[PDB]
């Protein structure tokens, strides 16, 4: 089979730039190429068929191409509603293959997220479970690296994540963490350390409690 | 313009069948291939079958066993019958027959066991820093709860702007969000914070203001 | 609509033309992939000119290359092959048959002509439909026939346009040449449809594997021109293979769009040849094609006629070439 | 356009008609 | 070598293939200038039409600039038609032998 | 080239009785033109020929 492998996905580059979006048929595909205009949560537009013949009613700013084998959807022109997913696909051969998408991302200057970490509620302490929290607001790019302390030791286990993507437009980046832990595994531990290093500021932002502060 | 629709986001239990659609509109599918495929999110359109003007249905080995295709080509439709993969958005286009271009919003199935779960909304305030902070964060973590989400405001939306509502994540199929907010400690704890919330299948609200210190 | 058909006229009458000893065609398994629609008809204004028909039978210049290309303007566009190409192999296979074979020291030039007519009359106006089509489709022309109802229209058109505007070469004709002309014409294109062939045949080759066929005895003579002529019929599969793949891969899409008609306006649970299903193995459905006609065919086509024998071979090169395809 | 048996489903599923 | 149409009824080129005139145009509306005469060979009559365009050497076209640009397409005019008398000799009789093969 | 693909001889010149030195080199690049026009024509001669009575044996097929 041939597989529409595409390595882009989330480039953060300005309005107006031109921008590639890579694809590769693993096989000779011939001319029969097919780009499109993916969203998520709803329709994709075709791009490009027959390797550079464009889809209707798209506009003729993007460019796409590339054959046989090695693919490229070339947007040129970009807007902010090209700041969306794109895939290849062939039309070639069956089984039929797809790109893996690609949310395009405005460019913006580098800006330090809100960090706070917060205690579980002694009413959370209740129930019997304890999600040590932190909240990080608003920052670029999406390549942020959430550092969490219990007693100031990392945790890669038990900690889950809830967090925003990219804004239509400038594409600011949001990130809430947090920490499941038994009320053993929170109340045993006494520091709380949300550090979080970022390439906004060499230094990690830190926000911090014992638990004794609470 | 000429385009597919498909049934919107959709919540169903674990082990019941989602009878999936796919109707194509702005063109007869009667001289043209329909092609369903998958999506895991951010992914590769991962294929799962296709069916030709012959009206002979046709499956991927993965759906095969598994999926229940039926579709009319008159109608211009491609009926689907069917994890946390497999919640999904399910996306499927065409193409010439003498061939060897358009796309529905893509069905975002939702497949997990869970019903009446309530929502539980932990109260987040930090243990006072060292640090020593005026526009301090507060925040709130709504826990263990199915389906999403759960309607949550600052203060009933007085400081919903620029509010932080991260999206819920999986805890035991059990989902669980962490929403956030900021208010100057000139003005705090002056300023009421409290995160209303309501969660509907669950049949369960949680209100809970964020006392100082929790 | 027109004016571009008559702009490609003037194409006839401004541009290059390659002489048909240029043109290979007198090589069985000519390459067509590169003639235009035009560069066929030339071939087809040889495939009237070098059989001594013109000459013995008084045709009109222009009436007959107009002839050749008002056939060529009548087939529907949205036909597949079974247009003026189909018409182009055919007579290829005739014109070569006929010439290149050298048959012309045995056979009478009026069975020459009623050969040649016949042969581009073999599909008049084909639109993309076989007799069954229509048979089960219901077209009129349908109801208007029975047996072999696109060459019943075959002769019906042969016998009509000929005498229509525009194709009077039959005009020149004596009453008698012209009677033998219409009648075997008639046979024949009722054995250019490749049944009535299979009807026809078995006479044919019962007087031709003993070696005892003659052409003094006058009704084997016309049963071996029908013989011919659904040799003919069939001979787009002499040609080479990188053409051949379009040739009979647009009998499979072609057969596939007739076949959507058989699976649309006809909706027959499929059968495996026209079915799409089998791109993969449709050749081996050819070959069970192949061999229930052309081979049968051209085994006497090869002990009487001779120089011929290529007509033969270059339809047996395809066989394995499309069995690969055929074993996907 | 009666035939052989034989080559009745030859026609049916092959070229000719 | 993308290929380019047009008609001898239409265009000024086109024009020039209508008549096979030298034809000079000083201002051409870096297009600023273009010498528009037939390619010829043998005769006047029109095999093509050739366009220069941007001189060195004075700005404008000169009337200079045309009859030795004719004299220039003697050559080449003489050159296309026969090294395409040549081509054509060749490709035409080389299929000849392509079509020999059965005999 | 300087091959030798033949050899020429005038005899008897106008203009002074004897061949002089300058009547050697422009003899040569006389023979630049016919020596192209020789070697090409002919050339042009031997593709006619040969390539004509290929299509005479194109003739039964």
């Amino acid at each position: 089979d041939i597989v529409m492998t595409q390595s882009q996905k989330f480039m953060s580059t300005s309005v107006g730039d031109r921008v590639s979006i890579t694809c590769k048929a693993s096989q000779n595909v011939g001319t029969a190429v097919a780009w499109y205009q993916q969203k998520p949560g709803q329709s994709p537009k075709l791009m490009i068929y027959s390797a550079s013949n464009r889809y209707t009613g798209v506009p003729d700013r993007f460019t796409g191409s590339g054959s046989g084998t090695d693919f490229t959807l070339t947007i040129s022109n970009m807007q902010s509603e090209d700041l969306a997913d794109y895939f290849c696909q062939q039309y070639s051969s069956y089984p039929l293959t797809f790109g893996a998408g690609t949310k395009l991302e405005l460019k913006r200057a580098d800006a330090a997220p809100t960090v706070s970490i917060f205690p579980p509620s002694s009413e959370q302490l209740t129930s019997g479970g304890a999600s040590v929290v932190c909240f990080l607001n608003n920052f670029y790019p999406k390549d942020i690296n959430v550092k969490w302390k219990i007693d100031g030791s990392e945790r890669q286990n038990g900690v889950l994540n809830s967090a925003t993507d990219q804004d239509s437009k400038d594409s600011t980046y949001s990130m809430s963490s947090t920490l499941t832990l038994t009320k053993d595994e929170y109340e045993r531990h006494n520091s709380y350390t949300c550090e979080a290093t970022h390439k906004t500021s060499t230094s990690p932002i830190v926000k911090s409690f014992n638990r004794n502060e609470c | 313009e000429v385009q597919l629709q498909q049934s919107g986001a959709e919540v169903v239990r674990s082990g019941a069948s989602v009878k999936l659609s796919c109707t194509a509109s702005g063109f007869n599918i009667k001289d043209y291939y329909i092609h369903w495929v998958k999506q895991r999110p951010e992914k590769g359109l991962e294929w799962i079958g296709w069916i030709d003007e012959i009206g002979d249905t046709e499956y991927v080995p993965k759906f095969q066993g598994k999926a229940t295709m039926t579709a009319d080509t008159s109608s211009n439709t491609a009926y689907l019958q069917l994890t946390s993969e497999d919640t999904a958005v399910y996306y499927c286009n065409a193409g010439h027959d003498y061939d060897r271009p358009y796309w529905g919003q893509g069905t975002l199935v939702t497949v997990s066991a869970a019903k009446t779960t309530p929502p539980s909304v932990y109260p987040l305030a930090p243990g006072s820093a060292a640090q020593t902070n005026s526009m301090v964060t507060l925040g709130c973590l709504v826990k263990g709860y199915f389906p999403e989400p759960v309607t949550v405001t600052w203060n009933s939306g007085s400081l919903s702007s620029g509010v932080h509502t991260f999206p819920a994540v999986l805890q035991s199929d059990l989902y669980t969000l962490s929403s956030s907010v900021t208010v100057p400690s000139s003005t705090w704890p002056s300023e009421t914070v409290t995160c209303n919330v309501a969660h509907p299948a669950s049949s369960t609200k949680v209100d809970k203001k964020i006392v100082p210190r929790d | 609509s027109h004016m571009e058909e008559t702009r490609e006229l003037q194409s006839l009458a401004a541009a290059v033309v390659p002489s048909a000893q240029t043109l290979k065609i007198t090589d069985f398994s000519f390459s067509d992939f590169e003639l235009s629609d035009l560069e066929t008809a030339l071939c087809t204004i040889r495939m009237f000119t070098d059989l001594n028909l013109v000459q013995n039978f008084q045709m009109k210049h222009e009436v007959l290359c107009r002839w050749i290309l008002s056939v060529k303007k009548n087939y529907r566009k949205n036909v597949a092959y079974h247009n003026w190409r189909h018409a182009f192999n055919t007579a290829q296979c005739m014109f070569a048959a006929l010439k290149a074979g050298k048959i012309q020291n045995k056979l009478t030039d009026l069975e020459i002509l009623a050969l040649l007519i016949a042969a581009l009359s073999h599909d008049l106006d084909h639109r993309g439909v076989n007799n069954s089509y229509i048979q089960r489709s219901e077209h009129p022309l349908a109801q208007l026939y029975c047996h072999s109802i696109m060459e019943h229209h075959h002769f019906d058109q042969c016998l009509m346009i000929l005498n229509s505007p525009g194709n009077q070469i039959l005009s020149g004709l004596s009453i008698e040449e012209y009677k033998t002309t219409l009648k075997i014409i008639k046979q024949a294109i009722l054995a250019t449809d490749l049944a009535l062939y299979i009807k026809r045949r078995g006479e044919f080759f019962e007087l031709i594997r003993k070696n005892q066929f003659n052409l003094e005895d006058p009704h084997q003579k016309e049963l071996f021109l029908a013989m011919l002529m659904t040799a003919c019929d069939l001979s787009a599969i002499t040609k080479p293979w990188p053409i051949q793949q379009r040739i009979a891969e647009l009998v499979a899409t072609e057969f596939w769009e007739q076949g959507d008609l058989e699976r649309t306006v006809l909706q027959q649970q499929p059968i495996p040849m026209m079915d799409r299903n089998k791109r993969d193995e449709l050749p081996k459905l050819q070959v069970g094609f192949i061999d229930f006609v052309c081979t049968q065919l051209y085994e006497a086509l090869t002990h009487v006629s001779e120089d011929c024998f290529p007509l033969l071979d270059g339809c047996r090169k395809n066989r394995q070439k499309w069995q690969a395809l055929a074993e996907q | 356009e009666a035939f052989n048996h034989l080559e009745l489903h030859e026609l049916a599923q092959y070229g000719i008609i | 070598s993308y290929e380019i149409r047009i008609p001898a009824d239409q265009g000024i080129a086109g024009h020039v293939a209508t008549t096979g005139q030298i034809l000079n145009i000083p201002d051409a509306y870096r297009t600023r200038n273009i010498l528009c005469f037939p390619i010829k060979n043998e005769n006047q009559e029109v095999i093509g039409v050739a366009e220069l365009v941007n001189k060195i050497n004075g700005p404008w076209f000169s009337k200079f600039d045309e009859d030795l640009a004719t004299a220039f397409s003697i050559y080449c005019g003489i050159s296309i038609a026969h090294s395409l008398l040549y081509k054509k000799v060749n490709e035409a009789q080389y299929r000849s032998h392509l079509a020999n093969e059965m005999m």
